[PDB]
């Protein structure tokens, strides 16, 4: 239906150091608008780019032409007979996704596909509607009507056929994102379906496979993932097919952190131009950092700063500032000793680990306790 | 269509670039198919040298 | 339960629009600046050869 985004992102929202403003994306933007002629992406192009041009109106003469047959069209052959369930009514919705939602807007295709799932009785549907305003959402920043839809498919609409909702997860890889959800869940249904992807409709499989690889790398680090994304069959393959992710993935899995920067600098930029981007490229890129950080403190005692900064790219200086900001931050434990230059690991054993955790949930569980104590009893 | 020979010959074909993708089990079963395609036609020594 | 009205039940103005109202628990360090990765790479080894 409507794959590459739309362009949209790409398209004058990536300004600045980005610099993404007009190139030949606005030309496969302003193909796949002339085709089924839109004027919705045409609404921040009647304010800021492309205002008051000849061609904004000049296309808009016989959209509103086509538009308005269409309309007609769907109008009498919805008055005229009574089909019912899914029927010529879902058909007008399903056009008016490809219409309003490309005329205008998603509100009357919202409300109309409300009203044909009152109509209808079988499923397809729902999750037609649940990734058409996911991507509209995506358009617009909606993420309410996403999560309420992704509930009602799969506590509710989940009881007769299965197989769907799973790559709907692409919520998930920016809903919770930032501290657990640009992984973990986001990484164990990607896993779980890039055997049997059959989803087409949102993105092609080598686009999947490099979601995959990327959110299953921060959910994984060395726990095992070899199992799972580096032993896995059609992700190895589709790595044939991506010669850039492949290096990037297995430079992290065979310490070759070297080429595993740069590797991650090519990963930041064109994450930088995603639907991806604006969640958390920031963020990934900090937390792949932390990871082979800590992939390489770890099996260390002391490190010198030479060391790391020759078998980790570069700067000595970059790496002291950014073990000092990380271990700031709390994660990568380990101290920085200065001009001596080393790195000393502080990872507890089992046992000291053991205790402060218990000390931790020990507090938690005593407050718990002393509250609900004081107010019973008065 | 009943030539087999020459589907033989595709399968193991199938096969080996599978292999060569690291596609192991997917390789794994498309030489599973080879073999019962082949355990019912002449399979000449060079295919059964081949497929084994 | 005490409402703690002696303590005025400090109003948000106007329930204005938020930054995000996203779901996205963050933390201190997604807040500072940073300049891409490449560029410090470069910047800092073509000073010992690269």
């Amino acid at each position: 239906p409507k794959n590459p985004d739309l362009r949209i992102a790409q398209l004058r929202f990536l300004l600045s150091l980005p610099e993404h403003r007009g190139d030949a994306a606005v030309r496969d933007e302003l193909m796949a608008a002339v085709r089924d002629n839109n004027m919705a992406p045409y609404y921040e192009a009647l304010c800021k780019s492309l205002d008051w041009q000849i061609d904004v109106d000049l296309l808009n003469k016989m959209k509103k032409a086509n538009e308005d047959e269409l309309k007609r069209l769907d109008e009498e052959l919805e008055d005229a007979e009574k089909n019912l369930g899914e029927s010529e009514i879902r058909d007008a919705m399903m056009a008016k996704a490809e219409y309003l939602c490309r005329i205008g807007d998603k509100e009357g295709a919202l409300t109309a596909f409300r009203k044909t799932y009152d109509k209808t009785v079988a499923l397809g549907h729902r999750l037609d509607i649940v990734f058409y305003l996911l991507r509209i959402g995506l358009f617009y920043m909606d993420n309410d009507l996403i999560t309420r839809n992704t509930e009602k498919a799969k506590s509710l609409i989940e009881e007769g056929g299965d197989w769907d909702r799973r790559n709907r997860l692409k919520v998930y890889q920016g809903l919770y994102c930032v501290a657990i959800r640009d992984f973990k869940q986001a990484a164990e249904l990607f896993l779980d379906t890039v055997s049997t992807f059959t989803s087409y409709e949102l993105m092609d499989y080598k686009t999947f496979v490099t979601y995959t690889v990327y959110v299953s790398m921060i959910a994984l680090e060395r726990p095992d993932l070899r199992e799972k994304v580096i032993k896995g069959a059609e992700i190895l393959e589709v790595l044939h097919s991506l010669p850039a992710v492949r290096q990037y993935l297995f430079s992290l899995y065979e310490c070759r952190y070297s080429v595993f920067f740069q590797s991650l600098a090519v990963v930041e930029q064109e994450m930088k131009k995603d639907w991806l981007f604006a969640p958390h490229y920031r963020y990934y890129v900090r937390e792949m950092r932390i990871h082979a950080y800590s992939q390489l403190l770890e099996s260390y005692r002391s490190l010198t700063l030479g060391y790391m900064a020759e078998a980790f790219g570069v700067g000595v200086e970059f790496i002291d500032q950014e073990l000092s900001r990380f271990i700031a931050a709390g994660r990568l434990h380990c101290k920085i000793d200065k001009v001596n230059e080393i790195v000393e690991t502080n990872r507890p054993d089992s046992k000291n680990w053991q205790y402060q955790e218990t000390i931790k949930k020990g507090d938690l569980l005593l407050n718990r306790v002393q509250k609900l104590s004081r107010v019973i009893n008065m | 269509m009943d030539d087999k020979a020459l589907l033989v010959e595709v399968q193991l074909l199938e096969s080996k670039t599978y292999h060569a993708l690291s596609n192991l089990p997917k390789a794994r079963a498309a030489l599973t198919s080879a073999r019962t395609t082949a355990n019912a036609i002449y399979c000449p020594p060079k295919l059964q040298a081949t497929l084994d | 339960d005490d409402e703690f009205e002696e303590f005025p039940a400090e109003d948000w103005a106007g329930l204005d629009e938020d930054e995000d109202a996203h779901v996205w628990e963050d933390n201190w360090d997604d807040d500072n600046v940073e300049d891409d990765f490449s560029n410090q790479l470069r910047a800092e080894l073509e000073k010992h050869g690269y």
